[PDB]
């Protein structure tokens, strides 16, 4: 009974579950029982920005001229790199402004909308967003967390490897399973690591 | 073995500011006076 | 335009908060309540579920309390040391929110809750009433 | 009459939508190489 | 559990009837093994006709007395402890309630001298013990809450030991009889009964073999 | 590798002329 | 197999015989009143029906007690006189048997039942409550 | 972890419990297999229906007293620690506060003369502890952080030796029970406590076997 | 919005003269519509506010 099929719901709900765990896990996974992501590992070269004084306060900020020096600088006998952050900051970069008030970027459109894939930029949300969801960073004073990541970029086709060795499986768990219930069982395996960790780089505040 | 379940009679509403970035400002002029 | 739900899902009280009150089932085949917090609870408060039978001196009223057994499915893995069903309101549920719950297997024909010790101070803030399903005749 | 008798004589028109709003997240596991392995411990 | 292969009464192979040991509270198992009797005499083996009875050889009679009183369902109850426990001699009076031999369906605020009051569990109809101590002296106290239309039966008090209503099996197949051996917490250490056992076989056509043996319960503190 | 700053060129404009 | 139908037609209490208890019928779209007596009556028992709205301060707390209007079918010809909906328990109703009606045009946002005057000495024995139909959010 | 294989009550195989030695500050486990016991009685195994007894044989009483504070969230609490060392001779009071039995979601800072501060961690409602030490004597300053609204109950001042609420388990497959033994920080070496033990099994058709068995623990220092 | 609110159609107005009612020295038409709505799922939506 049960019009709705829930089987189906749950199949659709495991690979679902999987897939996040598993793109969560190759970034921040801590050893142990866990892939070690390239966000804990820690051995991709860091670059951070210098505050700037705000009435002699020193506050934290990231400004336009952070994010072109640090693309620029990728040592182009690497190969073509790729840069992924969280979409809150390319909506931070897309509303700076100069002093007299202009958009450094699209100098009157409402909009700066430009080809990404044309600039290398990956967005995918789910990573660390230093603008603590929104609602932070980017201020006079009270706000942008010194220390923050910001966003990455490498030639990841050799700068980080994942490893798969059987992918998600189903299967009755005939054991367990009476006449008048059942029992499923799923798994998969899966792991990763990273390659050469001089290929990659890293922007915090 | 009951298995309970609970909703809300009434949600909240949720806000939040939209802090952006400042004017900028530029770490050391060259042109300028101790 | 609504219409008069009252027959087909009629409901009654369970628990008004000072005392229990048994609900027969038998004209019915399928039931459950719906707990309702009235002030802000300080800690989880269990009921315990009781099921009655047809008394002999009379059968149109309910006899002593038995107390109704607990049924694992598969995912059961507390068991309730007790092995005899209780719910458990747990703490923060603020009072405009409610809570449904069934016992899996009906026994005799009546059915009613009332607070397990422990929890007697609290469940004076509670309400608990018993909505039934289809009438058999 | 109507609108004081049960409410099962009159039945719903079940409209076929479902809705989601669930997002997932953005996909981030085509940038790293991919490399087939076997039995575990490469 | 306790095992006891009964002697054929073939005229061949200290005191008279077998040990059991017994320790205050435990309720333990016994079985005995009528093959070597039983088998011989080929009929129907046994019948679920067996009669038991304890006697007592050394009592030491108790000390503090029992009680029993009464209440409706859901109301509390409320009774003193100290009419209970007449002291020869003038002394202090420490009164405890015993926590491995609490209430069941309640609980009881015992108060400093002699009072307690006991709430009884919310919808609950029946009989309900507790088993006080009064300057090592343990008695029961038996309350039994009414379901509030008349009244229920006075219960009998549970001797020190005691052989439960209907517990017992014989196996016809295997000739071999198991009962529940229960010993109240009440019992006194040192103290001796006696438990008869007259079990009854049966012939091919419906007629009666009887045989009678006897055992010699030892209450001992710590096993 | 440890974390290396990043400095950047500053608003440099004027090579003759000292403000007052 | 009995179904958790505390959700999907939940049910709280409307008067308890000592208090009235809003219920908010908002995040539903149908409901109706399940009657149920206690002890036998002395005379015929009439309750008014009340609609409350959302509170001037707080959003998510009724306001005032407004009495809700009534309207006829095609046949009404006791029309009360205020024409002001009120419910009559008519005398000579057994326990162990409930009545179910239902208010036609919902209006507000809460709802209540209270023991019209004149009639509180033998409500007492009476304990109205109610049951929402399909949920809205 | 203990391990206690019980007596079989089969009327065959110095003091009477056996021994737990337990040093202050440790959190045990203690296993019991009671199969011995219920393998033969054929029924359903054990059931959670144990129940424990902690009683003193040797406490030579505490010399220093406790005490019990209020608070609100993020207020900082203020105390002494002078009156809690009732000294019947007179000498100096070396106020300590052991590193390892500190606060657990706060910090404190010793005074030089009987003083301390307890600065609650911020965004922290509940109940927390620590264990002074006067003069190598131990005792414990109990204190709640109360959420500002109204007030919070009296919490039970912990006792030398306790089995804690709900930690126990049995695994009917295999008749063992699980039991944690825990030590508080002021329990008085040489002392020695009693734990009571009534396990109850099942047999098919739900009647019950109870079992009653003790343990001596010595709470001595270095293990 | 296409998913955010949701709106209902089922009958457009209809106009028709009210036979009782309407004598030989006056007429009264009669008229009415039915339709709703309501809104879908209020995670796909924002508001700007000052």
């Amino acid at each position: 009974e049960a019009n709705y099929d829930f089987l189906s719901f749950m199949i659709g709900a495991a690979q679902r579950s999987h897939r996040i765990n598993r793109n969560q896990a190759l970034m921040i996974g801590k050893g142990v029982n866990e892939p070690k992501g390239w966000l804990t590992e820690n051995c991709f070269p860091v670059f951070q920005t210098l505050p700037v004084d705000v009435n002699g306060t020193s506050t934290p900020a990231f400004l336009a001229q952070d994010w072109r020096r640090f693309v620029t600088s990728f040592p182009a006998e690497y190969g073509e790199a790729r840069s992924v952050m969280h979409q809150n900051v390319f909506g931070y970069l897309a509303a700076m402004v100069d002093a007299n008030g202009r958009f450094l970027f699209g100098d009157g459109d409402l909009t700066f909308t430009p080809d990404l894939v044309r600039e290398r930029i990956r967005i995918s949300n789910c990573l660390p967003d230093p603008t603590e969801g929104n609602t932070k960073g980017g201020t006079g004073q009270d706000a942008f967390a010194a220390g923050s990541f910001v966003a990455a970029q490498a030639a990841w086709k050799t700068a980080f490897y994942a490893v798969e060795k059987r992918p998600m499986f189903f299967e009755q768990y005939e054991g367990g399973s009476s006449a008048w219930c059942v029992k499923y069982q799923f798994g998969a395996e899966d792991g990763g690591f990273v390659g050469c960790c001089e290929h990659g780089r890293i922007l915090q505040i | 073995m009951v298995k309970l379940n609970c909703r809300p009679l009434c949600q909240a509403p949720t806000a939040s500011r939209l802090v952006s970035p400042p004017c900028f400002i530029c770490r050391g002029v060259a042109p300028s006076a101790p | 335009m609504n219409f008069n739900v009252g027959v087909d899902f009629p409901s009654f009280i369970a628990w008004d908060g000072e005392e229990s009150f048994p609900v027969k089932v038998d004209g019915f085949n399928q039931f459950g309540f719906t707990f309702k917090t009235i002030a802000a609870l300080t800690a989880a408060t269990t009921f315990n579920i009781f099921y009655h039978e047809p008394s002999d001196a009379d059968p149109c009223v309910p006899g002593p309390a038995i107390r109704v057994p607990e049924v694992p499915f598969c995912d059961t893995v507390l068991l309730s040391e007790d092995g005899l069903a209780a719910v458990t309101l747990p703490e923060t549920v603020t009072p405009d929110s409610f809570c449904a719950g069934t016992v899996p297997c009906m026994n005799g024909q009546w059915i009613s809750i009332a607070p397990a010790t422990g929890s007697e101070t609290n469940a004076a803030n509670v309400q608990i009433t018993v909505t039934m399903k289809g009438a058999t005749r | 009459e109507a609108s004081t008798i049960g409410p099962a004589f009159f039945t719903p028109q079940v409209l076929a939508l479902e809705v989601d709003c669930n997002i997932e997240c953005a996909s981030l596991l085509d940038l790293y190489g991919q490399i087939e392995v076997s039995r575990s411990t490469f | 559990m306790y095992f006891f292969s009964v002697d054929p009464r073939n005229g061949a192979s200290s005191c008279c009837c077998e040990s059991i040991s017994a320790r205050p509270g435990e309720v333990n198992g016994v079985m005995v093994s009528y093959a070597a009797w039983s088998a011989p005499l080929r009929g129907h083996g046994l019948t679920n006709k067996t009669t038991f009875e304890i006697d007592g050889v050394s009592v030491t009679p108790p000390k503090v007395s029992n009680a029993f009183g009464r209440t409706k369902v859901g109301v509390v109850f409320e009774g003193t402890l100290s009419d209970l426990f007449p002291n020869p001699e003038g002394e202090q009076v420490e009164y405890e309630i015993s926590e491995l031999n609490g209430p069941s369906n309640g609980v009881v605020e015992l108060g400093a001298n002699g009072a307690f009051t006991y709430t009884p569990g919310a919808l609950f109809t029946g009989v309900d013990r507790f088993w006080f101590s009064i300057n090592g002296n343990i008695g029961e106290y038996v309350i039994s809450v009414d379901p509030t239309t008349s009244e229920l039966p006075q219960p009998p008090f549970t001797t020190p030991v005691y052989v439960p209503a209907a517990r017992r099996s014989v196996d016809p197949r295997t000739h071999v009889l198991k009962f529940v051996l229960g010993v109240s917490p009440a019992a006194i250490p040192g103290d001796v009964y006696r438990l008869t056992v007259r079990q009854v076989a049966i012939d091919c056509d419906g007629n009666e073999f009887v045989h009678i043996s006897c055992y010699d319960i030892s209450i001992g503190s710590c096993g | 590798a440890a974390p290396s700053r990043l400095v950047q060129p500053g608003c440099f404009i004027c090579r003759g002329v000292a403000v007052s």
